[PDB]
């Protein structure tokens, strides 16, 4: 088994 | 004492909600991840924010318990490649609080790094989705979808990890697979008999089987005995006192069995807001009320959204006479749900459901 994976939370100005 | 049980505790409770917005398509994701790069965005929240997301992420030492199942994750072992790491990009204008970069660099290794999201918002997407690419060998090429990140975009919170196993034992490569009450597709199917672990969850009505990997990390697989998917029940049902009974290193017993798996590959990407808001995580997507403080004096910042792709890639590759059938078979020709759980910290790193060849 190969596996991946990505998590990216974005944080935006207000 | 299981320390990973906040994060398996979320990781389930996340599948089913996930599952309310998806509810028979294959799925895939990393708990792991997700509940990585959410302690980093915790480690931000004040008031009601860090309040919620405590509640959701299932907290309820945090900080230095991420920093040591990471160690254990990442450790090196010459029986596969596993790799945990997160990354901290921020806007090289914004002036963030010394103690939040310093604490989120000190339990999570998140190597703190300015971008240009106020004028090169595109390129900062480039760079950090090159960043990932990397990380995953190209599994994971672009996680951060075109419109996710712009001007106003202050802070992008990232975990990628990286799996590369081989069955302890390979499989052969040996065929209708039932996906709903009006649909059989043909697969490739992967035969072995060899010595496992096998059970059955009565309150599940489901045998699971551990397919490990050379080292202390196995794949578990969930297999039902509806006119759907038949997994109703068994996705309804599942909960952590029930699963972590079966996964437990010396509950099941060992028998020769014949397996009997289909050979997949899934690729998956989702936008989490709806599903943490669903979980109870409102505050801070909220523009108004979220508070970040804990990121930026000002108190001038909200959490847009929540990107997350998963790959994974099942074969036979791994480190005669017998015509007898009397004992156990595990044949998985119907959708299953399956785990890959790293032993040592009882993680799961990989959570999904296989239902359409």
């Amino acid at each position: 088994t190969e596996a991946a994976a990505g998590t990216g939370g974005v944080m935006t100005g207000r | 004492e299981d320390l990973c049980v906040a994060n398996t505790l979320f990781a389930l409770n996340l599948f089913k909600h996930l599952a309310k917005a998806s509810p028979t398509q294959n799925l895939f994701l990393s708990p792991w991840s997700i509940s990585s790069t959410m302690a980093m965005v915790y480690m931000g929240s004040r008031g009601s924010t860090e309040d919620q997301m405590a509640k959701v992420l299932q907290f309820n030492k945090i900080h230095s318990s991420f920093r040591s199942l990471s160690s254990a994750i990442n450790a090196s072992t010459g029986n596969y490649l596993l790799e945990s790491v997160n990354k901290l990009f921020g806007e090289k204008s914004a002036s963030f609080r010394e103690e939040y970069i310093r604490l989120c660099q000190k339990y999570y290794s998140s190597e703190p790094q300015a971008v240009d999201f106020l004028e090169c918002a595109e390129e900062a997407r480039k760079k950090i989705n090159s960043w990932v690419k990397t990380q995953t060998k190209g599994k994971i090429p672009n996680l951060l979808p075109e419109g996710s990140v712009d001007g106003d975009t202050r802070m992008v919170l990232v975990n990628a990890v990286y799996f590369k196993g081989k069955w302890k034992t390979p499989f052969e490569k040996k065929y209708p697979f039932r996906v709903n009450s009006a649909q059989r597709t043909p697969v490739q199917m992967m035969y072995l008999r060899e010595k496992l672990n096998i059970g059955y969850i009565e309150d599940l009505k489901a045998q699971i089987l551990e397919l490990p990997y050379a080292g202390d990390v196995s794949m578990f697989l969930l297999l039902p005995d509806d006119v759907s998917t038949g997994l109703e029940l068994l996705e309804s049902e599942i909960t952590y006192d029930k699963l972590n009974k079966w996964t437990s290193k010396d509950k099941m017993a060992e028998d020769e069995v014949e397996v009997y798996i289909p050979q997949f590959k899934l690729e998956e990407h989702y936008e989490l807001r709806s599903i943490l808001r669903s979980m109870g995580m409102e505050d801070a997507f909220n523009k108004g009320r979220a508070n970040f403080s804990g990121m930026s004096e000002r108190n001038d910042l909200f959490l847009s959204e929540v990107f997350h792709q998963a790959m994974v890639d099942v074969n036979e590759e791994g480190t005669t006479g017998r015509t007898g059938h009397g004992g156990p078979q595990f044949v998985a020709d119907h959708p299953f749900l399956f785990l890959i759980m790293h032993k040592i910290t009882n993680c799961i790193l990989f959570f999904g459901r296989f239902s359409s060849p």
